[PDB]
RNA sequence: AGCCAGAAACCAUGCUGAUUAAACAAUACUAUCUUUUUUGUUUGCUAAUGUAAAAGAGAAAUUAUAUAUGUACCGGUACAUA
RNA sequence: GGGAUAACUGGCUUGUGGCUGCCAAGCGCUCCUAGCGACGUAGCUUUUUGAUCCUUCGAUGUCGGCUCUUCCUAUCAUUGGGACGCAGAAGUCUCAAAGUGUCGGAUUGUUCACCCGCUAAUAGGGAACGUGAGCUGGGUUUAGACCGUCGUGAGACAGGUUAG
RNA sequence: UGCUAUCUAGCGAAACCACAGCCAAGGGAACGGGCUUGGCAAAAUCAGCGGGGAAAGAAGACCCUGUUGAGCUUUACUCUAG
RNA sequence: UCUCAAACUCCCAAUAGGUAAAAAGGGCGAAAUAACUCAAUUUGUAUUUCACUCAUAUUAAAUAAAAUAACUCCAAGUGGGCCAUUUUUGGUAAGCAGAACUGGCGAUGAGGGAUGCUCCUAACGCUUGGAUAAGGUGCCUAAAUAUUCGCUCAUGAGAUCCCAUAAAAGGUGUUGGUUCAUAUGAACUAGCCCUGAAAAUGGAUGGCGCUAAAGCGGAUUACCGAUACCAAGCCAUAAAAAGAAGAAAAAAUUUUUUUUUAGAAUCUUUUUAUGAGUAGAAAAUCGUGGGGUUUGUGUUGAAGCGAAAUACGUGAGUUUUCGUGGAACAUCUCCCUAGUGCAGAUCUUGGUGGAAGUAGCAACUAUUCAAAUGAGAACUUUGAAGACUGAAGUGGAGAAGGGUUUCUU
RNA sequence: AUACUGACGUGCAAAUCGUUCAUUUCAAUCACGUUUAGGGGCGAAAGACUAAUCGAAAAGCCUAUUAGCUGGUUAUUUUCGA
RNA sequence: UCAAUUAUUUUUUUUGCUGAGGAAUUUUAAAAUUAUUUGAAUUUUUCUUCUUAUAAUUUAAGUUGUUUCUAUACAGUACUUUCUUAACCCACUCGUCUUGAAACACGGACCAAGGAGUCUAGCAAAUGUGCAAGUGUAUAUGAUUCUUUAAACAUUUUACGCA
RNA sequence: UGUAGGAGACCGAUAGCAAACAAGUACCGUGAGGGAAAGAUGAAAUAGUACUCAGGAAUGAGCAAUUAAAUAGUACCUGAAA
């Protein structure tokens, strides 16, 4: 029964009451969707680097104890 | 208007008696805050019965003080003398509603020993 | 600018009202009383008080306004004076 | 439940209606304008009809007539005039004017309309669409009933009729 | 003309009632008894009367609305007595 | 070549929009890792470890009561809005319907706009003073019958946005201009004014009034003018400081006498800022019934109630006096509990008013005189009159129904 | 119980009263007793009537039925606030 | 005569309003000013400047002083303060739903008393509290438990809920 | 539910059972049914208004009189507001 249709009125003013919130801008981002093959090689590289670090850490610690 | 006595300034003498209390006979004179719409009180039209306001509140040095210059302490037993002696220079005795004449007289005598006047001293005589 | 006559219109006149004017004038008779002076007016009552304005509550030409008033002559003319 | 929403007033507007203009091609023998006045174009008003849905639905009694008074003028007549296509008699356009007047019937539910007749002329409007604790109740419009059309039907109809 | 009304003596209610009670215009929820500005405005009453109180009444019977109904009908849906 | 387009486009704004201005990072180097990568294990890619080093010792452009920022949780109210400027669509238009941006109102006082929810000024604790704003300054009505230059007379003039009418068109009213001609004749032009310009209670520049304005158009000041603005005090809220023990004065006659002498964290001292508000949320309070607890009040009259109080509290309230009154009353010491706070509901219930000594006591023809009774007689009784019912009777009888209403005293 | 749309319309009365009018030997009127009961009766049909009750009586209960709708919804100050 | 208008400055005549505070070490320190003292300066000084040493003081470092009066009172006609009309200026029926009510919107003659977010179930977050890889002690048993006891107390090592 | 005990962080006469009481009564309804209003003098009435006067009487007043108390007199506690 005979309604009014629309208005954008006050909505912008309401938005400015708490301001328009913006990105948190993280340095790391979850990478599920990113380039297969290249990213699984990156996973192998990363695992490789971790293994390299582990080998270095274990040998150095064992050397220090002796 | 404003009522200075020494460094005791009291802002308002006239009590904030309730909106149009004589107009509707059922109304009593003690304050009640309208939750009404267009009440001519909260909707703050000048020339009506004034709202009470915290701004009218007493200065912190005075707070509850009397023109007597001593804070009133109400007394219904003789034993109440014992703190009142140490505070006599800052506090005054008022004798309570109930107090039987024999006891009341004894308290009045005690108050004189304490060197503090009773503000309702002539009562029950 | 200055004027004139001119309508069933207009305003008086006329006529009606006028405790519409909290209106008023003249006249007639009357109420222990009026008039002058002194002191008082810090069971409902039985002496008795009120002022919107004292402070020197001071002041009577007049048409005037692109001119007035006297005085002298015959509403005018002449002469003074603000 | 609803003035969140019609029918009644009021209100805004004035398309539509009504009234007043401006003009100058013609008409008016002859002659633009005595009288006219198109094709055009400007206003005013709300006695029209609308558009509307702000106001009122725990109610502003829903038409008309009768009766009764007052206001308006955009004057029909009476008073004074101006112009004329005016010889007089008339008559016609026009202005100041709202002091005064503006009727009897026939037919209607009727504003309106339409005859017949008088008149001196029988102008136009406002007042909560003047006027229902003034009246009336004929009509739209409660519940009964009738005919036509429409609806299979029950029923429906700003279709008509009688009783309330 | 009767009977009433009227006036007295006697007995003696009710509906109604925000507060009330002179206008005019304005603005305003767009028609005010109160508001703003104007007009104004002087007790108390008796008898009437119907202009107003958008007078009194009854939760608009009209209209619209409700995922409230009820009544009725059919070749609406689902049944069912017969 | 003339004129053109929302749904045409060669070109093409303002406004609005986005990215940018370095340290969890960026430079240039080395070394590592791969199952990615190329002919090619440094051929790159990307990552990792080590290096060397980029402004910030005024900050790689400003400016910032920039953390009052984030973020999580839990929830409310709301979902019918409206008004204004500017852009704007439909519709003849509309205080009409529909949009856009922003600001208002809603939810808002205050001062002006004569009045007025919205226009303008401006957002508000309580006060004192100042100086201003919007706006005014003839009087109502506070300040100028101010100054200063023009224009303006109207036999319905005109006078502050919204705002309450007004146009095309005329004018030998007056005022300036400007083009022409020969201090004159033309033609135009816009200022004021006039005509164009009619309505409904009596009638509206707000009214009175105003014309050497108190009109219209300027300018020049002064004065007046708000709860806005500045300074000051006080209150509360918000934030910030800071904090877990020692002699001052007066009176006397060196000593006597008089006053004071703070350390309780939701606390005390201090400072600055802030103070709108419906729907709504929170906290702090105040009161009522009962319970435990604590330590009191009672018949040398309490509670209760009416009237009050130089009373206290912003306030709800609290406290108290007098009068009435005659029996039970508190707890704020702490804490539990609840049939816990009223002006309103055509509230429920009870009482009561104004309306009002009014409406009214109008069917049915009529009573009078005298006497008696009694306190008292229009309407009791007795008598006399007058009248009426008028055999379908206010007459007799019976049924229903009632039930001692009968009858005497 | 036709009309005066009479009087009355806070009544004499929640339908009376006055005058007018229809009926009056039959499908007549009256009494008493009796029958038929609630989605049922009964109806010379008007949805009429069935105890001031009817397009579904009265009584009691399921029931405090249900209601997106109407009305009302109770001391104080302070803070943030659509 | 030596304007005027800017610039930096220096005064002055009357006068209005205000007085918070209260300094056991920020009413302290320096400054200022005065009387001293030493060294300099320069526009050269009877308010010339700095710093060297000493004192006082205030312009520092939020009112103090003097004189009246109340009054030589005991409540008075004064003073305090309540009530009461006045008078100037301002002031529209409250509640209510509605964007919007002083309304020609709705409810309300008046006064008194009574009169409306509760209780149970289950759940959630919050905050407190006790314990922690456990927790609760369920039904129930037990007791030298018997007005108040209808609670309180206890529970001779794989029960159950939830984790 | 009937009867008997014992209870209470229950109500305190508009509440609590409809019923503190001569209430399941009065009263209303044709009937089924519906269904109230309604407590308090004082310690003691074996203290309940004696007596007098004026009154036709009701009543009133008293120098008279009970009580601690009669604006405590049986429509008797207190006695608010309108």
């Amino acid at each position: 029964a005979k309604s009014k249709n629309h208005t954008n009125h006050n909505q912008n003013r309401k938005a400015h009451k708490n301001g328009i919130k913006k990105p948190k801008k993280h340095k790391f981002m979850s990478r599920k969707g990113l380039d297969p093959n290249f990213f699984r090689n990156q996973k192998y590289c990363l695992k490789g680097i971790q293994k390299k670090k582990k080998e270095l850490k274990l040998k150095a610690k064992q050397e220090k104890n002796n | 208007a404003v009522k200075k006595v020494g460094k005791i300034i009291k802002k308002r003498t006239k009590k904030f008696t309730r909106f149009q209390s004589n107009r509707f006979m059922r109304v009593k004179p003690a304050w009640r805050k309208p939750r009404g719409i267009d009440c001519r009180v909260r909707r703050r039209y000048k020339g009506t019965n004034l709202m009470p306001s915290i701004g009218y509140g007493s200065n912190k040095k005075t707070k509850f003080l009397l023109p007597n210059n001593k804070y009133k302490y109400v007394v219904k037993n003789v034993k109440e003398m014992e703190p009142l002696i140490m505070n006599h220079t800052k506090y005054c005795v008022q004798i309570a509603h109930n107090v039987s004449s024999k006891k009341r007289k004894q308290i009045i005598e005690r108050a004189k020993q304490m060197n503090v006047s009773v503000i309702n001293a002539k009562a029950r005589l």
